[PDB]
RNA sequence: AUACAUUUUUUGGCACGGACGGGAAGAGGAGACGUCGCGACCCUCGGAGUCGUUCUUGACUUGGUCGCUUGAUGUUUCUUCUUCCCGUUC
């Protein structure tokens, strides 16, 4: 069950609680949503890789819940319960970002998870649901 | 004959059509305006073959001799 | 292996693929330049053929 | 190796120079010319507009075809009516807008 | 007893200046109708009380105007 | 999007909307007008440094203010 | 007729919120609306400031906001 | 429909209900007021039901902004 | 008399249309309402100093064209016929 | 009811000093005697008075303010 | 076509919110189809009245915000 | 299957190795006036609900203050260089 063109034009489509599309092994052929959403719901499916997206200057919130992300290749990331499991993995986050949550990821379970992330990624201002403070 | 607009622009042009609302087709069209942002002077003008307008933006039309 | 190619990416529709070129641009452009209107489409391509000898 | 060598030749004025937009009557005076400081210059600072030039010259001459065929396009266009006109606009816009394998092909 | 439409009939070939939604005119008024557009004769463009230039034959669009004055 | 010919046609389209105060109203058209109003189904309006948000819900929109329209995505 | 004015119309009694050409929002009952969008409203704050029954002339309004309820029935 | 109190009430508005709605996403597709009354708590509306019973069991006492969250429903 | 109907004439033009608010509309027209609502395909907007942005239908009011950029090729006196 | 033509028409009949303002211009008023009545808000009035309102008197002639830029009328 | 139900602010001191940022009051004395307002005199908001009664044009009004309830 | 332009919409009151960006330091961007936010010694403390009539509807009610210890944003007047780091492009 490739994420097709076909997939996505018969995926329900609505105004969340923002456009959203509701939504898998790879992501790919996101072409076909032609821009058009502000969030994508990628919730519960089997990806590996957050990577493959085409340019999407609509973007803005990525809901990744339950999946299996263990690489990293928009204002809004969560990616609860996935399998990021080296801090090293997160780098590439600081390449984009506001709203970030990696929890029930191993990653978390390593010393220093919070501070690294902080340091790592500065643009984020609620990590966790938790507010990043001065100290 | 040239045309004074809403818009700072003096259009020079050749008339086609006109109706009630003094809409224009022109053909041979020479517009006339400043792009300036301050203080700077420049005056800048372009050549179109083929332009419709509409009749809001006229304010006062002319025949020079 | 070439399942996303696409001419009309590459080609206009006035061009059809090769079949014209689309000049009416140029001679705008060309209009502009001679800051007139004395010329045409046509006189434009007839000044364009000098580009042959 | 030709255009800038002295490739235009007239029997009457000599050798014509792109970049300097003179005559020369000899291939000497022509020669010692390619130094002068004037000579120097425009080929500086005209270069890249020369050579635009040429190739604008060279490519219209390999689509000498296309470009006939483009002049008789409008010529054509030109003479049609209002109905002729948009029916022609049609066609050019189905063709491009057309399968390159149609379900009906041999 | 004197109403506006008249008095603009009354006022053709006659010397009449406008302002703008500003410039102030001066011409010999040829004719009106209706809508309250203009054409005038002998135009002088009054910027805020300064003929900058003196155009001729022109007509006036009804809603850049203002008001009327000989 | 699809290549249609007029807004009619096109009902129910999540909808990319521009206003003369250079507001940006985004929502599915639920009805139009002979003046262009528009209703609109989920209507947020984006503001603009960065792009500010509200989300507004059911929305009746006047013609006057409205510039011009473009298609957001598809139906559903 | 325009079924937008419809809507509003419909609306009367709800609580609408309604931004002006000005941009200046309020928020209230709707007491009484017309073709023209000539808009009453009671109990009406306006960004802010409370006030008791605000008149509004649609010429200068520039969009309403309905309740989701009317979503669902039964103009459409 | 799941009924959560005892959060923290500092949080604006449109923020808690965002990341209500970030949060809660994890568990299926996805109503809160500062009053007095309903201060520091929020109604979130699933959907599917499953969804709903699997975030009240999962979720339940989550530290959220500080505080550990009651459900249900 | 009316230059509505040479609008309306006027269809699958790729025509460029500048508006009050001075933003170059490159697109072709495929219908034009009575009222001046143009409604565009293959629709690219630039601004008059700053980068472009593309898109693919657009339809813009009539209040807002102050000026459409016709075509280069068009015979006029043809399309003035009623 | 008292309708906004009647009112025009009594003070046409009056002949009373007339204070209007300007649609969408704040710093000028003017000041004259109703001489004309249209079916829109539009007159012609006599003696009118151009005036810079205070955040003095300027001279002024006979005119028609054209309605559409009224604001305000009093007599 | 239809006329502007004012007759609840019939005979009422009203805030005439009108064109450029300004404001009117007074009292309601009538209007038509148009929404001209035809008032009884008053204040341009410190504060200072001109004219005994007032007649405002239709375009210009913004808002009238009942000054009585 | 065989129709028009003079106040509420559209004839408008509109307009005036090389680049790039961010952040910090050092030398020769700054002042109002507003409007919505990070923290807190503070304040403050907890579509729904009722009824008449009939097997389903009609009426009536319902964050504010201080800092920023270098938060974000329009109007409006006046007058950049060098160094280091991180990202795009060739």
């Amino acid at each position: 069950m490739k994420f097709t063109p076909s997939i996505v034009i018969d995926a329900p489509q609505y105004y969340v609680d923002d456009l959203q599309l509701e939504t898998e092994s790879m992501p790919s052929s996101l072409k076909h949503l032609t821009k058009p959403t502000h969030i994508l719901d990628l919730t519960n499916n089997d990806l590996i890789m957050i990577p493959d997206l085409s340019r999407r200057d609509d973007i803005h919130t990525l809901l990744l819940g339950r999946n299996n992300i263990v690489e990293v290749d928009v204002q809004n990331l969560t990616l609860s319960n996935n399998s990021i499991r080296r801090f090293e993995d997160l780098q590439r986050l600081r390449r984009a970002l506001k709203n970030l949550t990696l929890i029930g990821n191993q990653v978390c379970h390593l010393a220093n998870y919070r501070e690294h992330v902080l340091r790592l990624v500065p643009h984020l201002e609620t990590l966790d649901f938790q507010n990043v403070t001065a100290e | 004959v040239i045309i004074s607009l809403r818009n700072n622009h003096k259009i020079i042009a050749r008339v086609k059509a006109f109706d009630r609302h003094c809409n224009m087709v022109l053909e041979n069209v020479k517009e006339l305006w400043t792009e300036k942002k301050g203080k700077n002077v420049i005056n800048r003008e372009r050549f179109i073959s083929k332009l419709f307008l509409r009749g809001d933006s006229v304010i006062v039309v002319l025949k020079t001799p | 292996r070439a399942r996303d190619l696409d001419l009309n990416e590459i080609f206009t529709r006035d061009e059809q693929y090769g079949e014209y070129m689309e000049l009416e641009q140029f001679h705008s452009l060309w209009l502009n330049v001679i800051k007139r209107g004395d010329c045409s489409l046509l006189q434009f391509l007839d000044i364009l053929e000098l580009f042959l000898d | 190796h030709s255009y800038c060598r002295g490739s235009l030749r007239s029997e009457a004025k000599g050798i014509y120079c792109p970049f300097c937009s003179r005559w020369f009557k000899t291939s000497s005076v022509f020669e010692s010319h390619l130094v002068g400081k004037i000579h120097k210059k425009n080929e500086s600072k005209r270069r890249n507009f020369v050579y635009s030039e040429y190739k604008l010259h060279r490519y219209l001459k390999y689509l000498n075809d296309e470009f006939s065929r483009t002049r008789s396009f409008v010529e054509r266009k030109l003479a049609f009516t209002a109905n002729e006109r948009m029916a022609e606009m049609d066609i050019l816009t189905q063709k491009y807008e057309a399968p390159a394998y149609d379900s009906t092909e041999k | 007893p004197v109403n506006p439409k008249p008095f603009l009939k009354g006022l053709v070939n006659h010397r009449v200046g406008v302002k703008l939604k500003s410039t102030e005119y001066r011409g010999t008024l040829v004719s009106t109708d209706n809508y309250f557009n203009l054409q005038l004769n002998e135009a002088e463009e009054f910027v805020a009380g300064v003929s900058h230039g003196t155009l001729g034959e022109i007509f006036i669009r009804c809603n850049n105007v203002l008001y009327i004055r000989e | 999007v699809a290549h249609s010919s007029r807004l009619a046609n096109l009902i129910d389209y999540k909808l990319r909307v521009l206003t003369q105060d250079g507001r940006v109203y985004i929502g599915q058209l639920m009805a139009f007008d002979k003046h262009m109003n528009l209703v609109l189904n989920e209507c947020i309006e984006e503001r603009v440094i960065k792009v500010e948000k509200r989300v507004l819900g059911l929305t009746i929109l006047r013609g006057e203010q409205i510039l011009s329209t473009v298609v957001e995505d598809k139906p559903l | 007729n325009g079924i937008p004015v419809k809507l509003l119309n419909e609306a009367q009694g709800h609580i609408v919120s309604l931004e002006l050409t000005t941009g200046a929002t309020y928020r209230g009952k709707l007491v009484e609306s017309e073709d023209s969008m000539n808009v009453q409203l009671r109990d009406v704050i306006a960004t802010v400031t409370h006030m008791d029954q605000i008149f509004v002339r649609g010429s200068q309004i520039k969009f309403i906001v309905v309740p989701d309820l009317l979503k669902n029935a039964p103009l459409f | 429909t799941l009924y959560v109190s005892q959060l923290n009430e500092k949080i604006n508005m449109q923020r808690l209900r965002v990341n209500l709605f970030l949060l809660f996403a994890t568990f299926g597709e996805v109503v809160s007021m500062n009053f007095k009354k309903q201060r520091g708590q929020a109604f979130i509306t699933m959907r599917t039901i499953d969804q709903a019973s699997l975030a009240q069991i999962s979720l339940n006492g989550e530290r959220f902004f500080g505080k550990p969250l009651k459900v249900e429903f | 008399m009316k230059l509505v109907n040479f609008l309306k004439k006027l269809r699958n033009e790729q025509v460029t249309i500048e508006l009050k608010n001075g933003t170059t509309v490159w697109g072709t027209l495929q219908s034009v309402s009575p009222q001046m609502n143009a409604i565009l395909t293959d629709v690219k907007l630039t601004l008059p100093s700053d980068n472009i942005a593309s898109l693919q239908y657009i339809n813009i009011r009539g209040n807002t064209i102050r000026q459409i950029i016709l075509p280069d090729s068009l015979n006029l006196d043809s399309l003035l016929v009623d | 009811m008292v309708p906004p033509i009647n009112c025009i028409f009594n003070f046409l009949q009056q002949q009373t000093p007339v204070t209007i303002w300007l649609f969408e211009q704040i710093g000028i008023r003017i000041k004259g005697k109703i001489v004309g009545f249209d079916e829109f808000m539009n007159v012609v009035i006599d003696e009118a008075v151009e005036i810079p309102v205070n955040s003095k008197g300027t001279p002024l002639g006979k005119i028609l303010l054209k309605g559409d830029n009224i604001t305000l009328i009093t007599s | 076509v239809s006329t502007p139900e004012l007759k609840k602010y019939m005979d009422k001191k009203i805030l005439l919110n009108i064109n450029g940022s300004r404001k009117v009051a007074g009292i309601l004395r009538g209007y038509d189809i148009f929404l001209n307002v035809v008032l009884d005199d008053a204040m341009e908001i410190n504060n200072h009245q001109l004219g005994l009664q007032t007649v405002i044009r239709g375009n210009s009004i913004i808002s009238l915000e009942a000054l009585d309830a």
